[PDB]
RNA sequence: GCGUUGGAUUGUUCACCCACUAAUAGGGAACGUGAGCUGGUAGACCGUCGUGAGACAGGUUAGUUUUACCCUACUGAU
RNA sequence: GUGGCCCCUUUAGUCCCUCGGAAUUUGAGGCUAGAGGAAAGUUACCACAGGGUGGCUUGUG
RNA sequence: GCUUGUGACGGCCCGUGAAAAUCCACAGGAAGGAAUAGUUUUCAUGCCAGGUCGUACUGAUAACCGCAGCAGGUCUCCAAGGUGAACAGCCUCUAGUUGAUAGAAUAAUGUAGAUAAGGGAAGUCGGCAAAAUAGAUCCGUAACUUCGGGAUAAGGAUUGGCUCUAAGGGUCGGCGAUCAACUUAGAACUGGUACGGACAAGGGGAAUCUGACUGUCUAAUUAAAACAUAGCAUUGCGAUGGUCAGAAAGUGAUGUUGACGCAAUGUGAUUUCUGCCCAGUGCUCUGAAUGUCAAAGUGAAGAAAUUCAACCAAGCGCGGGUAAACGGCGGGAGUACUCUCUUAAGGUAGGGAUUAACGAGAUUCCCACUGUCCCUAUCUACUAUCUAGCGAAACCACAGCCAAGGGAACGGGCUUGGCAGAAUCAGCGGGGAAAGACCCUGUUGAGCUUGACUCUAGUUUGACAUUGUGAAGAGACAUAGAGGGUGUAGAAUAAGUGGGAGCUUCGGCGCCAGUGAAAUACCACUACCUUUAUAGUUUCUUUACUUAUUCAAUGAAGCGGAGCUGGAAUUCAUUUUCCACGUUCUAGCAUUCAAGGUCCCAUUCGGGGCUGAUCCGGGUU
RNA sequence: UUCAAAUGAGAACUUUGAAGACUGAAGUGGGGAAAGGUUCCACGUCAACAGCAGUUGGACGUGGGUUAGUCGAUCCUAAGAGAUGGGGAAGCUCCGUUUCAAAGGCCUGGCAGGCCACCAUCGAAAGGGAAUCCGGUUAAGAUUCCGGAACCUGGAUAUGGAUUCUUCACGGUAACGUAACUGAAUGUGGAGACGUCGGCGCGAGCCCUGGGAGGAGUUAUCUUUUCUUCUUAAC
RNA sequence: AUGGUGAACUAUGCCUGAAUAGGGUGAAGCCAGAGGAAACUCUGGUGGAGGCUCGUAGCGGUUCUGACGUGCAAAUCGAUCGUCGAAUUUGGGUAUAGGGGCGAAAGACUAAUCGAACCAUCUAGUAGCUGGUUCCUGCCGAAGUUUCCCUCAGGAUAGCAG
RNA sequence: GUUUGACCUCAAAUCAGGUAGGAGUACCCGCUGAACUUAAGCAUAUCAAUAAGCGGAGGAAAAGAAACCAACCGGGAUUGCCUUAGUAACGGCGAGUGAAGCGGCAAAAGCUCAAAUUUGAAAUCUGGUACCUUCGGUGCCCGAGUUGUAAUUUGGAGAGGG
């Protein structure tokens, strides 16, 4: 038979991210002397487009405390922030709108974004738009904080991890319709070349494991396993379950 | 997914089972549902009449009770608290209504409680007390006999879950202390004269095929169901004393007063007449195939057989098989003799046909196998005639005859038939 | 010897229908394997079957052979 | 009158042979005598190599 | 007015539409600089030099690629006048070319066009093809409709030329003077067979099936109801990760990513509909014990090789979930059969179905129109034809008149007959030329599929090694012990079997007496069941440490502990915890071993030290 | 397509002239990129080739011809390619491009004390980029040569000018202005540096057109007539 | 099978650049007027949206009993047709390499080669079946179930002749 | 003495002087490693411990003076030839594969380290430098080296003491 489409998904020569105009990585300031003990100030100069992405960006302007210089950080803009807004970084920052805080400080309840899953990651979780996790409560002893993500779940984690408040702006972009193939066309353009999606039953043999018949149908239900490997994994890939909720 | 996750029942149970400190407010947001469903089920075609059901439909609350009633169940273990009574909460949702639940609610809490047995939070003791009360109610013939009542499912549900229960329970070491309280309620439902002892016969013979009730204790229970009144008991004990029978008579207190009193109860004393033809000759096999194998000695058997020895009779070649079973070295031979000389009078007459002498002779070859001095030479030389019989089944009938008396008293038969070496051995011993 | 038509009908025509007409006769030279010009493999869909690749009791649709200037015959011409 | 009418499994060897440097004891191999008895479909998307009248009839069951 | 450049604006995006070299300015103020004279080369002038390689020409119906001086293909700039909406079509200016084998005739058949009386689809599988319509102004425009369209719907009145009228503007003057362009409406007269006069330029309508649409593909026979699409639904994954690579790697893609995301599938706009089954096959479950149960490891026998037994992970088996998973289509009860009754895929209403637009998609009918046809005729151009010059190819056993016979149903050759006169030109397509599919077979070649066979990457679970330092518990081997038995009756809870009628502390008692299949004292046998202890033997679970190992980050910057210091703080007498001397109205600034204080030297135009800024540490975090 | 003449042994095809037509500014024109490589131009010149011909030719033989501080490459980086250090691999070689390196360059005054922080190289003759225009000239070369007139870079530098005894300029309320009017480390900002469509405005060139000064053409009749020249570069 | 060469055509992604007359319809926003107590409505204008539309260049390649068929051409010519401001067309640079790539999916394309490219070697590869196998004369001279290996089957044998 | 030095380890130099790469590759030393074919089709097998691929040398390379063959009255490094032998043996015990000792011959060749106290004298060696009779010698000076350079000893023996 053929490789799949899958499986040279992952060599990456016309696979790879399309990376051009992109601003720049997102990320939180380096875990430093000043975040741990205090906090440190900066000037948020210019909210931002990010090609691929949907959530805009915050160019933040810091004063590196060694040297006589300006330091740019590339921020995930949440909700409400604006140019000229002095962004407050570190354990003793207020609870404000696009500071920057360990998990531990704040109380329970609170909305925070970009967090790290262990401190130094500089941004893991809740970065696309509308999202945010909610921590639930705090263990001091043995320090950890409990937190729920946007899927669902919930987790613990260091209460040294860091996250800024708020909810990462851009939400409802999900909400309008593309309503054309020239619109997708154009959003895949700038992130990869995922689209447009031939399907396997349209396929011959060699090219799907779904393809193949006189009628367009696949000749097995369509739950692989989890212990299948490379050529065998089309869909449903360990399903624990199937049909409309 | 966080909108859903409520909704999805199975992936909440495999993060629950990861980290379960957390989903704690989780766990309880589906307690509380829990408890307020359960609260509401504690308390036609035509033209008239409002119209029915499939059968397969069901009810938006009865489909989300049987989802959390088997999360509760598969993280009881992880809560302890907060699930405390939730046990027993299903033990008397059942066992105080029984009817104002549909059949797959009765199935989920059935297998949840199965499944809370084989994890240790509950016991054989009190899952047992909840079982057995539902077979003697779903055999009521009352409760059986609703639109739309599962009872015959239920009833075999029940009878499989016991099973598999003794089966755990009987795996390293036989719980003594389960297997003497639940034969009691065996011997306590035989009691019953209506016909509740069939969950004991059917689950007693289930039990000794699968070797966990090898035990004096039980054949007791089988030889009291083949003493009953009810047919279909009586037959249960038969069937089990039969299945050539089984080495549970081996365990037995008294053989021979016990086929006394199964002759004596059923077949002659009374003559009620209640068992149908298939059902006295299953009789008849037990008690000869005790008798030939024990050395018994009852002695009406053998007056009994002759009103049923006849040819114009239904299905007598199980009748005479078992004839010939019930003979002895060690009984008097002219009890025998009324009987051979009636099978001869009727079977190997004047004008009767090949398959009726060949059976006659070779069921009468097969008794005198084991009583040999029960037909004198007289007759023996009779039934030899028919060696050289064109027919080819009395003839093989007559050869067995003839080298079962060649090795056992040559001297009945004439010299034509001493074949070589009986009549060697006879010229030496004549001297 | 001389004539033996014009048309309708493809949810079909191994044929029938109404008209005109003097008449609207039957056949062969191909169909005793296969031979002018014209209607009636590769792609795709529905149905039956098949675990499936695919096949068919089917049905629908679209879908590139291209002489003669040679001999003979025939027709006319030296 | 010396009867009747038509090939891969297993066991055993007095003092059987050998295990090749000699021996003993176990095993193994022999020669004897016994007892038993690897593998399914599809291809019209395809390719290759080869092959392919008895004068017969007519209108009458 | 055309082309082009530019400016300020507006609209569009789940699209917000390169980087670096190079140049400048600003902040800052190390520093150096005038006095009897300096400073400034970002003001003006003046002086010197600027290397290597390319540079012609075509850029195409003859300079490139196609075997070629091949009607094919191959990126781009400039672009006049008129008609006219127009870079359309027609004619012309500048510039360029006048190249493509020629001459004579005008037969058929052809190729490319054109016209035709009356009838108008009688033709034909089929109105194929052709015809007809066509531009602009005005009137008018149905059903249906996702209310946006359908729609140029349809169907009708007109169009020339010439002479006129009216209206539509700018600049200056305290209504006039002056200047200028093509836009429309209207009237009169006039020629006509024709007036969008050539060119140019929609045929329309009533319905059906189908896919929503725009778009995409089988280069070189299939452009479609196929693919894609937006929309719809499902699944996996919280980074120690999901999916996918790589021989390996201190290796990689998604990922400059983080659930409004990535990956994997199916369905295929909107609207309407969307009922039930987890028996089967798959998928899944942090699913007990028992069963199956590899290697290592353990025990027994033996002189040993070896043999046996026990233990034995995952997986299987077992039982729970799931159908917008493949399947599939009823349920229950009473005695596979047989009787019974519920069938909730019920139309919610008798307004339940009258249902767009788009399409080189498949189909029928009508109007209009015609040489499709009756029924053919005529004309034009290039060929054919003849001539000068030039000059191939296919095919070719040998050849070339017919009939009958034999014959593989079938002769140009053989037999018997009919016949038969040179050399030849133009035509024709009957035959010969003379060069197909279909069917079958190989124990074939390849492609594809599957619980066909043998294997395998990958993945998974177990043992050993890497692998070191501590502790606490549970189970088992193995011995030594200790006790036990309710189906019923019987004084009583009878393993069972065999001997029988006292050793006697008591003569309690055992025998003789019921009842029971079996009879109990007394003493032996050998079955099961349950518990007590650990010489030892082992196995297993949990937990601690860090230096191996592993992961990540950084500028390897602030780590760990301190009567530290100073504050409070609440104590039950002395602590324990917080803080620390450092920063939160504001789109500013923060840099020259850091000023100051203090000790010493030198008096210089200034140097050095402590402190400002707590101490220690063989761990960058 | 045609007529005459010339050339020549020979002319339907060559040259000139006289006619008739064509491309008709989205050209049969004038220039370029890729590719080709002398095919460009001249002088001789016909054996073979230009499916007829040939005195002709992109043919044959012999020569000539391509001039740059300003046009380009060169330089920069884009997607990307790729060494080193290190690690794999039996190995040809693979990974990866700042990595887990002691990766080097500045100051002050038997070398003593300080400061800075960072990755080879390649990659566009349509991207970015310092600076030249006119006229004339050749058989064939030109934004390259000749003449004339400018500009950019880099370097040494003298004079004048500006400033200064209030040492490193004045004016203007201000927006800001001028011939200039010191400035190391370090830091910051800007330019380079950017989509597409719609219409509106402004400019250049072209189109159309009038008076006048010149030349050509028509004139059978008419036309104060039809056509044509009257231009102004970088800086 | 082993080891190597190819993205100058073509498929797809990325980088940097370029090209695309004249008309028809007339969306949001906006201006005025009329009717309103006001929600708001009606009329006339402005404006210039659309993966709209007619239709050039351009890209494609529907139909013709079309021309040609050893053709100009190993896919061309003519007329007719689809689309024509965008999922558009395109140059150069770059990336992906053979049981591999790419694929809006036809088993399509990958240098006239694709249901597995091209080059060389192993290699005089090999079954099966076909075709052919070179001078004269003389003498002798056949054969077709007779018996069998898992039925065809390639065979092994009886008999015949030298 | 918070100074001054010695050693160890790791670096730098366009430091002084040398050295490796690549070609050829008939033969030679290793590594890696197929299929066609032949077996009935075919997994063992055969083709084959072959071809292709990689590394590395020389005029020859390799091997080589026994941890050998043997079972004899014992031979006596290695290599090659004749023979052993198409044998012993291996193998769906099938296709097929397949050595060795002995004997005759060609050529002939033997040896070296570590492990031992020079301990009454590191007696050893590279380099630099000045001369010389220059494939090298003498002197002198830095250095290597006792974590061991020379002599002496290599199992056949051998050493020390006499």
């Amino acid at each position: 038979g053929r490789v799949i489409r899958n499986q040279r998904k992952g060599a990456g020569s016309i696979f790879t991210s399309h990376t051009r105009l992109r601003q720049g990585a997102a990320k939180l300031r380096t875990l430093d002397y000043a975040e741990r003990h205090g906090y440190i100030r900066g000037i948020v100069k210019q909210i931002v487009h990010d090609s691929g992405r949907g959530a805009p960006l915050a160019k933040v302007v810091f004063r590196d405390p060694y040297k006589y210089r300006l330091r740019e950080e590339i921020f995930i803009a949440n909700e409400g922030v604006h140019t000229g807004q002095f962004i407050y970084a570190g354990k003793k920052a207020s609870l404000n709108v696009g500071n920057v805080l360990p998990l531990g400080s704040v109380p329970e309840g609170t909305i925070v974004s970009n967090v790290e899953e262990k401190p130094g990651d500089r941004g893991a979780l809740a970065r696309a738009s509308g999202n945010y996790v909610i921590i639930i409560g705090h263990n001091p002893d043995e320090n950890k904080t409990r937190v729920r993500l946007p899927s669902g779940a919930k987790k613990v984690i260091s209460s040294d991890a860091r996250g800024v408040i708020g909810v990462i702006a851009g939400g409802g972009r999900v909400d309008k319709p593309l309503l054309k193939a020239g619109r997708a066309f154009h959003k895949y353009r700038l992130k990869r070349n995922s689209w447009p999606k031939t399907r396997g039953v349209a396929m011959n043999p060699v090219d799907h494991p779904h393809g193949g018949g006189n009628h367009q149908h696949i000749g097995k239900a369509s739950t692989i396993s989890r212990g299948a490997v490379s050529g065998q994994k089309a869909g449903l890939i360990a399903a624990r379950r199937t049909g409309l909720l | 997914r966080a909108a859903m996750l409520p909704t999805n029942i199975i992936l909440l149970q495999n993060l629950v089972k990861r980290d379960p400190e957390s989903y704690q407010e989780e766990f309880l947001q589906q307690y509380a549902h829990y408890e307020s469903l359960r609260d509401i089920f504690m308390l036609g075609n035509g033209s008239s009449t409002m119209a029915g059901t499939n059968g397969t439909t069901m009810s938006t609350s009865t489909s989300q009770l049987i989802e959390l009633v088997g999360f509760v169940s598969q993280v009881c273990s992880c809560f302890p608290r907060e699930t405390a009574n939730f046990p027993s909460e299903l033990k008397q949702l059942l066992l105080e209504h029984h009817k104002s639940l549909p059949f797959e609610l009765k199935e989920k809490i059935l297998s949840c409680l199965t499944m809370l047995r084989n994890k240790d939070v509950i016991t054989a003791e009190e899952l047992i007390q909840s079982l057995f009360p539902l077979l003697v109610a779903y055999s009521s013939h009352g409760n059986s006999l609703g639109v739309n009542s599962h009872a015959k499912e239920l009833r075999k549900i029940i009878y499989t879950n016991l099973i598999s229960l003794l089966k755990s329970c009987n795996t390293n070491g036989k719980n003594q202390k389960l297997n003497k309280s639940t034969q009691a309620v065996c011997f306590n439902l035989l009691d019953q004269p209506d016909s509740q002892g069939i969950w004991a016969t059917k689950l007693t013979r289930e039990l000794w095929r699968r070797g966990i009730w090898d035990d004096s204790r039980t054949v007791e229970i089988m030889t009291q169901a083949a003493l009953h009144q009810d047919v279909k008991i009586v037959m249960s004990g038969v069937m089990f004393f039969l299945d050539l029978n089984f080495s549970a008579i081996h365990l037995l207190r008294d053989p021979q007063g016990f086929a006394e009193k199964l002759f004596k109860e059923h077949l002659s004393g009374k003559t009620k007449n209640k068992f149908d033809m298939e059902q006295k000759i299953s009789l008849m096999q037990l008690l000869s195939r005790l008798i030939g194998t024990h050395k018994l000695i009852v002695l009406g058997i053998y007056t009994f057989f002759l009103k049923y020895l006849t040819p114009k009779q239904r299905d007598v070649t199980r009748i005479m098989s078992a004839c010939a079973q019930a003979c002895h070295d060690l009984v008097p031979p002219e009890v025998i003799n009324v009987m051979v000389r009636k099978i001869a009078d009727e079977f190997v007459s004047d004008g009767v046909a090949n398959e009726v002498a060949a059976a006659g002779i070779n069921t009468i070859r097969e008794i005198c196998s084991r009583a040999p001095l029960a037909i004198d030479e007289i007759l023996l030389q009779d039934l030899v005639e028919y060696k050289g019989s064109k027919a080819k089944g009395v003839n093989m009938a007559a050869k067995s005859l003839i080298a079962l008396y060649r090795d056992v008293a040559p001297e009945m038969l004439k010299k034509k038939d001493r074949g070589k070496n009986a009549a060697m051995e006879v010229q030496e011993a004549k001297k």
